[PDB]
């Protein structure tokens, strides 16, 4: 039979059968209970709208993501999300399909063990396998080397790989991602008068960020230009009218990636954690990693980031090496495409964690040889 | 330098190549046919005591077994060449699959067409 | 690669292929028929083995072209 | 080559529906008499999905190469093959390997230039600007004159 | 048929058919297992890369030479190296070719006996013969007398020969060679800030030594000059950029040959062990040995050594004798060229150790008449 390549993510759940080009169903991972009282009788009001249904009734819900930073903080809601994904968005019972979840690097063990225990006890799948979210993104590019920066919505991690041999001592995981950029944008919008507070209006700020923000090639020059002319002010129409005008908030929101001091984080930007991740590698594979830097994940879709990052790394790196940044147009679904490719391989067909194996060793089987 | 001329030239030469491939195949066919014909060693089957018959067929059996043994050894040798070919294929597919490894997949099914149902 | 084992497999096949024939368990003409059967079977074996040598030659072709490519990569 | 087999396999289910529907939609007649003998472009327009242009160009040129200028039931099948993916899709790479093996039956470690010389001589195609240029360019894909296996390997591939 | 003139060496395996001018395949003798984990599936990752393949993937391997000082310390790896040499670099099955190995003087017996036992049992050659590495280097020079200093990469030995009669009591074998010079260079580079530690970076230090170091004609004057001017500082580009500048480390690394007290060795330099080896010879053949001093081996390729050694010996030797140092341009492959010449001789054709002889007397046949 065919395998189910699910990809929990944090912000958008992407799923679909193995062997295709794009995920079959992509929908936000939010579960929102209603918060008001409700007076109409017999309206058929449910107790929790999940997935894309709660992005249409969000006016009277309190949306809450079940995955904070890679890790899962609310297991009941995550179980509900998985149940919805299997039964309503794909309509395939899990009793007859292997599953291939994905997990960020350096995550707590208990999260992974609980994930496999749920998949084997509640949904009762035949066999499931958990894979690191960066190796798949490297599969999708058709490479076999390279250092991949997978800046998702929950957590940004940077896994270097050479000739198929991952370097476990050079993984640099940073917890700044799309959600913190949304919060920072929502916080700097208040400097013009627009106040978004409700958890429903966070979605509106996210839409503003997606449609308007861009990464500046040079930050100081853009700050000077936006403060003199008015060629940058782009307007946007809220879900009820009252258009708003975003000035130099456009390139200040995604600039937080390269200067995490804006949101008070100490660490260095995504332009310098990649160079540090390279320098921890051996001295003889640094040229190949320099030449095959891969971008993935949703948050790396800002217009103009593949040039800013290349300029920064070229500034840091030695002058002789060639710096090349691979930015495929299908960046958002790169991890899932790689997952489909991996699940479609014949050599991989014996790596699944078969159910009888789980029955013999318990949920701690995932840390064992079947990784 | 014209694209049309290049297409004509490659088409004609590729068809010439295909025809010569078929010619090579049939020439090999004739080679093998003649080879099996000249392999045959006819025997004077008549006017022999039936014990001589059994003995002669046993000699044929011995030669047959030895021949199949030689074929076995050469099969093993070509098998090892096959393993080496697999290794070199792995080498080139490594060098090029670093960029084109997942090219094996199933695409273009339902998302591209079924769109307004939702 | 451990020629005692490979030769052992060969001997197992040959003794297996030692389809030894009995005395009063075959007819004289039937014995002739079996002889021709072996004749033709081995003829087909020879054709297959000749094609095998051809494909082995093609394998050597691929070996030389591949290693030459490898050197060109350096 | 694969052209006639692709025409034969056009007798199928998806392309049969495609041809019938195309005729019913935008092959009807009742025009002003302009003679849409070139309705090939009209069908390309009305397809709603244009395939790779090589199908279109080979159909435009090779069909009615005698100047028939007319599309028959069989030519309807040809156009519909051009619509769907009835292509040979680069033939068999096994055939490419076997051809290159026949080329190096002399075993030059690669298809020598004189292989191409004799093959063009057999094909008899006039030595144009494309001729000799293609051969040297493939052999000197390194631009150093050394013909290697992958050079002609990629040179011959992608074609049917 | 033709004979296989293999030459194990220590650092570079040189092989080729008898009767040519240069070895057919020359490649480092290192076998390196991968050390990291490896995450890509189906990449076709082998368990040990040997020869020149492990000098390209050395970034993720742990290279380890199977021959320490002439002697062989790891027989499985040496067998692997031989198998590679026969099957992939020459592509000739050993069942149909005599072999002519080479061995340093004064080596343990068990090494030689195990070598012949391997060649006769595993590879199953028709006949093999073991020859001393210095007599061949004397063959290649076309001489018949002379004292040859064969400073390889493992061990430096100094065999005097007169009129074809070797003098077994005058062989002076010293264990300082190219490898110790590499280690000493790697140790003195730390005085400028460059630290090379990994077994892969030893190869980089070896390349630095080969391309930059030279032997000073007079040591104190060079030390004084390099400490005042800056005309010696030559720069070199690492495999990733960050050029380095070598100062007076250039002529201090190969100076260890003439003053083995630098690396703590007690013995005298290669300039004085040659004179001692001569003085042990008889009083009537010292003039000929003085006039026909031969250099060989890789490590004697330093620019300016054929003058320093001549100056030193002229200082030591009596003033009347003429001191001449033969330094052919084909120094590195001198031993192998001599091996080819010896294997091509008709008079030598009956000295091989035929297999039936080994079957009758066991591996201890090598010490017998067939030397
Ligand atoms: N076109 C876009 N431009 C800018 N940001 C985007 C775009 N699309 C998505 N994002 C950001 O990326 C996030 C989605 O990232 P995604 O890759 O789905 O995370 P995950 O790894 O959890 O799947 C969204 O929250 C959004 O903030
Ligand atoms: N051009 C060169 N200049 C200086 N040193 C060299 C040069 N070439 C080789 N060497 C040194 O000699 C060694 C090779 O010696 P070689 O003669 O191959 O040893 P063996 O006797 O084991 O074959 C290398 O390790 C290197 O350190
Ligand atoms: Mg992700
Ligand atoms: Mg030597």
């Amino acid at each position: 039979t065919t395998a189910l390549v699910c990809d929990n993510g944090s912000g958008l759940v992407k799923a679909g059968f193995a062997g295709d080009d794009a995920p079959r169903a992509v929908f936000p991972s939010i579960v929102g209970r209603p918060r008001h009282q409700g007076v109409m009788v017999g309206m058929g009001q449910k107790d929790s709208y999940v997935g894309d249904e709660a992005q249409s009734k969000r006016g009277i819900l309190t949306l809450k993501y079940p995955i904070e930073h890679g890790i899962i903080t609310n297991w009941d809601d995550m179980e509900k999300i998985w149940h919805h994904t299997f039964y309503n968005e794909l309509r395939v019972a899990p009793e007859e399909h292997p599953t291939l979840l994905t997990e960020a690097p350096l995550n707590p063990k208990a999260n992974r063990e609980k994930m496999t225990q749920i998949m084997f006890e509640t949904f009762n799948v035949p066999a499931m396998y958990v894979a690191i979210q960066a190796v798949l993104s490297l599969y999708a590019s058709g490479r076999t080397t390279g250092i991949v920066l997978d800046s998702g919505d929950g957590v940004t991690h940077n896994v270097p790989i050479y000739e198929g041999y991952a370097l476990p001592h050079a993984i640099m995981r940073l917890d700044l991602a799309g959600r913190d950029l949304t919060d920072y944008l929502m916080k700097i919008l208040t400097e013009r008068g627009y106040s978004f507070v409700t958890t429903a209006e966070r979605e509106i700020v996210r839409d503003i960020k997606e449609k308007l923000c861009y990464v500046a090639l040079d930050f100081e020059n853009e700050m000077a230009t936006a403060a003199s002319s008015s060629s940058l002010e782009k307007s946007y129409e809220l879900p009820d009218g009252q258009v708003i005008t975003i000035g130099n908030e456009r390139f200040r929101c995604p600039e937080t990636l390269f200067q995490p001091s804006f949101i008070g984080m100490e660490s260095a930007g995504i332009h310098e954690t990649t160079y540090n991740s390279i320098m921890k590698c051996d001295i003889d594979i640094r040229k190949d990693l320099y030449a095959n830097n891969v971008l993935s994940g949703g948050t790396t879709m800002y217009p103009g980031i593949a040039d800013r990052m290349q300029k920064e790394i070229t500034a840091l790196a030695p002058s002789t090496m060639k710096i090349k940044i691979i930015a495929p147009p299908e960046r958002k679904y790169s991890v899932w495409i790689g997952g489909s490719i991996l699940a479609s391989l014949s050599t991989f067909q014996q790596m699944w964690i078969s159910k009888q194996e789980y029955d013999e060793a318990g949920p701690s089987i995932v840390h064992r040889k079947c990784f | 330098i014209s694209a049309s001329r290049k297409l004509q030239l490659k088409t004609l030469m590729l068809q010439i190549a295909k025809q010569e491939m078929e010619r090579e195949a049939e020439e090999r066919r004739g080679e093998k046919g003649r080879v099996l014909r000249t392999r045959c060693q006819p025997l004077e089957l008549d006017g022999l005591g039936f014990e001589e018959l059994q003995d002669l067929c046993r000699q044929l059996h011995a030669r047959v077994d030895k021949v199949d043994e030689e074929r076995y050894d050469v099969e093993a040798k070509v098998t090892k060449n096959i393993t080496e070919i697999a290794d070199l294929t792995q080498k080139i597919y490594d060098l090029r699959g670093k960029f084109k490894r997942p090219t094996l997949r199933r695409v273009r099914i339902s998302a591209d067409a079924m769109m307004q149902a939702l | 690669g451990k020629r005692q084992t490979e030769r052992e497999k060969k001997k197992k096949i040959l003794a297996e292929r030692r389809k030894a024939l009995a005395i009063d368990h075959l007819n004289e003409d039937q014995l002739r028929e079996k002889a021709k059967e072996l004749w033709q079977s081995i003829h087909n074996l020879e054709a297959e083995k000749f094609d095998l040598q051809e494909k082995f030659k093609q394998q050597k072709y691929e070996i030389n072209v591949l290693r030459n490519r490898i050197n060109d990569n350096q | 080559d694969d052209i006639y087999k692709a025409a034969v396999e056009q007798l199928t289910e998806e392309q049969k529906n495609e041809f019938k529907a195309a005729f019913d939609i935008f092959v009807l007649g009742a025009e002003d008499g302009c003679i849409s003998t070139k309705e090939l472009g009209k069908v390309m327009r009305m397809l709603g999905q244009n395939p790779t242009p090589e199908e279109l160009q080979e159909m435009i040129d090779e069909v009615d190469e005698d100047g028939s200028g007319t599309v028959d039931f069989d030519e309807f099948l040809v156009m519909m093959v051009r619509c769907m993916k009835d292509d040979s899709k680069g033939k068999s790479e096994e055939e490419l390997s076997d051809l290159f093996r026949m080329f190096d039956k002399n075993a030059d470690g690669y298809i020598d230039l004189d292989e191409l010389k004799m093959m063009l001589q057999a094909t008899g195609e006039t030595i144009t600007e494309d001729d000799i240029e293609e051969l040297m360019k493939d052999g000197d894909k390194n631009n150093d004159g050394r013909i290697d296996y992958d050079e002609f390997l990629e040179f011959m591939k992608g074609v049917e």
